[PDB]
């Protein structure tokens, strides 16, 4: 009942910028191997045990924010189902530790060899300690996202990464078929060690608040071109089928003539004297007509893209000539330009973009073909192993190869343009790569509510490091963390990305900044005015007004606020040191203004917006959703009914809604070995608990999920289905196979309501309400589901000491949606007898006020810690690998909520 | 009934015998994972006189097996622990305890 | 004194807008001309806020206020009261000479402590 407290150490994570994954037709290998070396580990730098874990994590949910979190805090690898870590004695997954047998098992000592083997084709995560096998493997885990090496460590440790090649020696022989992790680096990015998604990084003049980081996706490794098969070839194209081929039969050959690669009559192409500028008739016929139909293939790509041709001006054939230059002179059957010659011709930007995507669609077809012949990507070229450094999609290719591909087809489209045939741009369709996660886009920062100002004149700076979508200004204390700044009345913010002032909408103001600019926000509570100054110059609106916002009520007061979009860096200077300010002397000093933190000892505490879903009670003032507590009658159990207030009206909100009850139920410590009147002796001894949920008529069972959730469920998806449920199976056996322990770990245990509805042809609105029942047995860890008084083949078994919250995920399709009935079946105790200790022998249903429905907020506020761990990442050497160092200890005081199991 | 799992091995040849006191840093936790006692927070070694039964039985006969310099994890049943009477306001009745014992030195 | 004589002469005020209305001075481009160069109803005919003499004086004001020391603040409002009390420039000068002792205290106000250090941080500032 009472909140617990403890002192815990800060835990951080470090990863190399290496990403792997599996997808349909993906250009990525499906087996990888890395190692770590332990240099120094202090067993107890503080009272808390030193933390060090090594493992794999996933890019769509492993975001270990520093400080508090799941369990007793200090979360790292394995504290959630988006990571899978090994510590020397336990397998960490979902904040659960399970011991592993090893030949000389112990915690990670100095100079220990840890080898992580990952298979993507079949889910399997295998570890090796000092070469010896670790008798435990993660299996049957969700592959969506990208897998990466990661290490979670407390203070006072030194470790080294071994990635193979020049970034590790591996000190052992990896199992065959596991590619060393140094080969997974993308061409555009160098190998480096980075922390996981952060909101702060140290800078020269001060800390730099950082917005969300753009994350690469597995879907970005499948090359998806436009199909060039179902295209009937037009007459105007077959009419020009020849010259556009003749001009690309030796265009690659033209560059190297009169050099060391100068042709000779005895040999032909590919013999280090390639050119053969004579003609393609001398060249072999299959590759010849192949080059013709490749020119046709490029024209077919132009068709599929949306390019069409039209002839207006003088025929270029007349006013074009072939130039027998002194260069490219050859003795084999006369001399001529290797491609077909062309005179002065230019190209507009539409043609530049079109040839860019034309080269893209050439590259992605080539890559698709290579993958279909089995090939894959590797930063070092291996021809007998059939791997290439250029098997990545064009968007991920390097600029050198991009330019090299674009040059040839640029010449081709130039030759097409010379003949006067128009290159018609297609229609423009605006598209967004990622749309679902609208909340993982911005990160709001503001001072603490105790620094609220209601009088005087205040000033602070905001050095815009980047030029993306960032905003800065002032805000009221009750700002909603999941609403864009300026979209409501709670913020007076200046969006200087395009020069706009935001309050209840958008309207232009001033000029957009550039890199290295400083946005010094004024405020005058006496004059009720807000002024934004850029680089020491007062900004001007689209009128004679010199003040951005006028006639503002004092209200609760105002807080200096700012936010950053994806991939942005901002330096916020609240003026704790007056001398550190730059444009204060230029603007503000003579106006009577003061720095916001003029006389303050400690740095001003800032609260950022944490993009981690949490369960909060349904607000009583919520416009859309309302929860009604129904008194239990003589014949009906007490009910927690959900009713959509504005279902069917204009501006109605309909979305995937996650609901859970406030209090959980915990399974017993040790599992047991091996009418409608309840029997008194059975009822006083049974450990089975039942509850019934009634989906109302008109609410579709196709979007209903009923069951239980562990307190670490944070999956907020608008397209939720049972496939997205996180699950993993731990497999344990002796030294030589012989699996003797196979468990399933999940944060989510529900069924789909569409399996309990008869396959009717029509009339999906059921005349009879679906009453899904659920049962649990604490003495066995077994849970079951009942459809309409008849059981269902699905069943679940869970480990002891498990906390489960009654949950219902529903997409509303009616005014009346869900109703939690706290009922009881024959010889089965109610939930009020399950979650209340002083009611363990009372079979009568009860609904005490602490039991209330909660729904999943997507975003919530949080506090930025006043100090962070000092991590030194660097390359120790070519043989040593990459080293990570951390020395200074840092301790926090955590407040652990018992029932929610979070601190 | 006691179970001892090594966390980090020590010496393995010098075992705690009668006559010399045992000096440890332990960290007791309840079975649910909620820490209830530790010695590093008090920042003072817990020297207990082995053989005179002044400490709980489970801790006493689990300290005998493990050797010098060894970090060992125990699991004391309520029978070898406070049991049904429990500890007033500290340990719930009939609870199994876990200890992160380390014997840094014998005197 | 240009602004003071403008304030004193009500007639110079009266034909100040007369020249504006007769010669169609917009008064809006002269303030935002640089801003529009950076590629960024009610008082369209004439407005006192758009007068060039007052706008120029306000823009030039921080330069003059930099020349005043932080300790002079207590003397500013006293002279303001005398000017409201209709006292000539000789009168306010000798009143200031009488009450020079009551200047601001750097230690008595935490605002003046950082202001004094900032004011003296200028390399063009002399202690005498």
């Amino acid at each position: 009942l009472l909140l617990q407290t403890n002192l815990i150490n800060y835990v951080t994570s470090i990863r190399p910028n290496i990403f792997v994954g599996r997808a349909e037709g993906s250009t990525q290998y499906g087996k990888w191997y890395f190692e770590v070396m332990v240099d120094e580990v202090v067993p107890f730098l503080t009272a808390q045990a030193t933390h060090l874990r090594v493992g794999w994590a996933l890019t769509e949910g492993y975001s270990p924010y520093p400080g508090g979190g799941e369990g007793w805090g200090g979360n790292g690898v394995g504290d959630d189902l988006y990571s899978y870590g090994f510590d020397g004695l336990h397998l960490w997954t979902g904040h659960v530790a399970r011991p592993v047998t090893s030949p000389g098992q112990h915690l990670l000592a100095p100079e220990d060899v840890v080898s992580c083997c990952l298979d993507l084709s079949v889910p399997s995560i295998s570890f090796r300690i000092n070469g010896c096998p670790v008798q435990g493997v993660f299996e049957a885990f969700n592959l969506d996202g990208l897998f990466f090496p990661v290490v979670s460590f407390s203070a006072g440790v030194k470790v080294r990464f071994l990635l193979g090649g020049r970034h590790g020696e591996f000190k052992f022989l990896p199992p065959p078929g596991y590619a060393p992790c140094h080969e997974a680096v993308l061409p555009r990015e160098r190998l480096r060690l980075e922390p996981i998604k952060e909101y702060r990084r140290e800078g020269p003049r001060g800390p730099h608040l950082v917005g969300p980081s753009r994350c690469l996706s597995h879907t970005d490794f499948v090359p998806c071109p436009v199909d060039t098969v179902q295209i009937v070839l037009p007459p105007h194209l077959e009419r020009i089928r020849e010259k556009l081929a003749e001009n690309i039969h030796e265009l690659w050959a033209l560059t190297r003539i009169e050099q060391g690669w100068t042709y000779g009559p005895v040999r032909d192409d590919n013999k280090r004297l390639h050119p053969c500028l004579v003609n393609f008739h001398s060249l072999p016929e299959p590759e010849r007509n192949y080059n013709l139909q490749m020119s046709g293939e490029t024209l077919k790509t132009l068709l599929a893209l949306g390019c069409h041709v039209g002839m207006a001006d003088e025929k270029a054939e007349d006013n074009l000539k072939k130039t027998k230059l002194p260069k490219t002179y050859m003795m084999s059957n006369g001399y001529k330009p290797a491609p077909l010659d062309l005179s002065h011709v230019r190209l507009t930007p539409a043609q530049t973009t079109l040839v860019d995507r034309l080269a893209e669609n050439g590259h992605n077809v080539w890559a698709r073909d290579r993958v279909a012949q089995g090939w894959s990507y590797s930063a070092v070229q291996d021809i007998p192993a059939r791997r290439n450094p250029r098997l990545v999609p064009y968007r991920l290719l390097d600029e050198a190869t991009k330019r090299s591909n674009r040059d040839s087809l640029c010449q081709a489209v130039r030759t097409l343009l010379g003949y006067g045939y128009n290159i018609e741009p297609p229609d423009q369709e605006p598209s967004q790569v990622e749309n679902q996660s609208r909340w993982d886009r911005v990160r709001i920062f503001r001072a603490e509510k105790s620094y609220t100002v209601q009088s005087g004149r205040w000033y602070f700076e905001f050095e815009a490091v980047t030029t993306g979508e960032m905003r800065v200004g002032w805000a009221r204390p009750e700002l909603r963390p999941d609403v864009e700044l300026g979209a409501d009345e709670l913020a007076y913010v200046f969006n200087g990305h395009r020069g706009q002032r935001w309050h209840l909408g958008s309207e232009p103001f001033g000029r957009p900044w550039q890199s290295g600019d400083v946005v010094g926000c004024m405020i005058d509570l006496t004059e009720n005015t807000i002024i934004f100054t850029l680089n020491g110059e007062v900004l001007m609106s689209d009128s004679g007004s010199e003040t951005a916002f006028r006639e503002i009520e004092i209200g609760d007061g105002f807080l200096p606020v700012c936010s950053l979009g994806p991939g942005q860096v901002g330096h916020l200077n609240l003026g704790q040191d007056v001398s550190s300010l730059r444009f204060f002397a230029i603007c503000g000093l003579q106006e009577g203004f003061e720095p916001f933190a003029i006389n303050m000892q400690r740095p001003v505490t800032t609260w950022f917006s944490k993009s981690l879903p949490q369960f909060e009670p349904v607000p009583p003032e919520h416009p859309h959703y309302e929860v009604a507590r129904m008194d239990g009658t003589v014949d009906t159990p007490p009910c927690l009914r959900l009713a959509h207030r504005t279902w069917g009206s204009q501006n109605s909100l309909v979305e995937m809604l996650f609901l859970r009850l406030s209090l959980p139920v915990q399974f017993h410590q040790h599992f047991r070995c091996t009418d409608n009147r309840d029997d008194p002796e059975i009822i006083l001894n049974t450990t089975t608990y039942y509850y019934s949920v009634r989906v109302f008529a008109g609410q579709e069972p196709s979007c209903v999920w009923v069951g239980w959730v562990t307190p670490d469920y944070h999956q907020h998806d608008m397209n939720f289905d049972l496939s997205k449920v996180r699950a993993v199976t731990v497999t344990m056996g002796d030294e030589q196979g012989n699996v003797h322990s196979s468990l399933k770990c999940s944060n989510c245990y529900m069924v789909w309501g569409g399996d309990f509805v008869s396959p009717g042809q029509q009339g999906r609105i059921s005349h009879t309400d679906l009453v899904i029942g659920c049962l649990v047995d604490l003495a066995t860890g077994l849970m079951t589901f009942t459809a309409n008084g008849k059981e269902s083949n699905t069943f679940f078994q869970v480990e002891p000491n498990t906390k489960l919250f009654p949950a219902v995920f529903v997409l509303p399709t009616h005014q009346n949606v869900i109703q939690f009935e706290l009922g009881k079946q024959k010889n089965i105790m109610p939930l009020s007898a399950a979650m209340f200790l002083s009611e363990r022998k009372n079979p009568a249903p009860q609904c005490p006020p602490r039991l209330e429905v909660q729904m999943l907020m997507p975003v919530s506020w949080s506090r930025m810690p006043n100090h962070f761990l000092q991590v030194e990442t660097r390359r120790a050497g070519e043989r040593l690998g990459w080293a990570v160092q951390c020395q200074d200890p840092l301790t926090m005081m955590a407040l652990h909520i018992p029932e929610e199991n979070r601190c | 009934g006691v179970e001892i799992e090594t966390i980090s091995p020590g010496d393995g040849r010098t075992f705690p015998k009668k006559g010399q006191t045992c000096v440890v840093h332990y960290t007791g936790m309840l079975q649910n994972g909620k820490k209830f006692d530790s010695s590093r927070d008090r920042n003072k070694p817990f020297k207990f006189r082995i053989g005179k039964q002044e400490v709980i039985k489970g801790f006493e006969e689990g300290a005998a097996q493990m050797s010098l310099g060894q970090r060992a994890k125990l699991t004391c049943t309520p029978d070898v622990a406070y049991g049904a009477t429990g500890h007033p306001g500290v340990i719930p009745p009939n609870a199994t305890l876990i200890f992160d014992v380390e014997l840094l030195n014998l005197e | 004194e240009i602004f003071i004589y403008w304030s004193k002469s009500h007639n110079f005020k009266r034909e100040e807008q007369n020249f504006v209305v007769q010669n169609e001075i917009n008064n809006m481009s002269f303030l935002t001309a640089d801003s529009k160069s950076k590629m960024a109803r009610r008082g369209d005919r004439y407005s006192v806020q758009t007068s060039l003499i007052v706008a120029t004086l306000k823009k030039m004001l921080p330069i003059g206020l930099n020349m005043c020391a932080p300790t002079d603040q207590d003397l500013i409002m006293l002279a303001k009261t005398r000017y409201a009390l209709k006292d000539t420039d000789e009168e306010v000068r000798e009143f200031l000479q009488n009450n020079l002792h009551l200047q601001g205290k750097v230690e008595g106000s935490p605002s003046l402590r950082w202001q004094m250090a900032l004011y003296r941080g200028l390399p063009g500032r002399e202690e005498d």
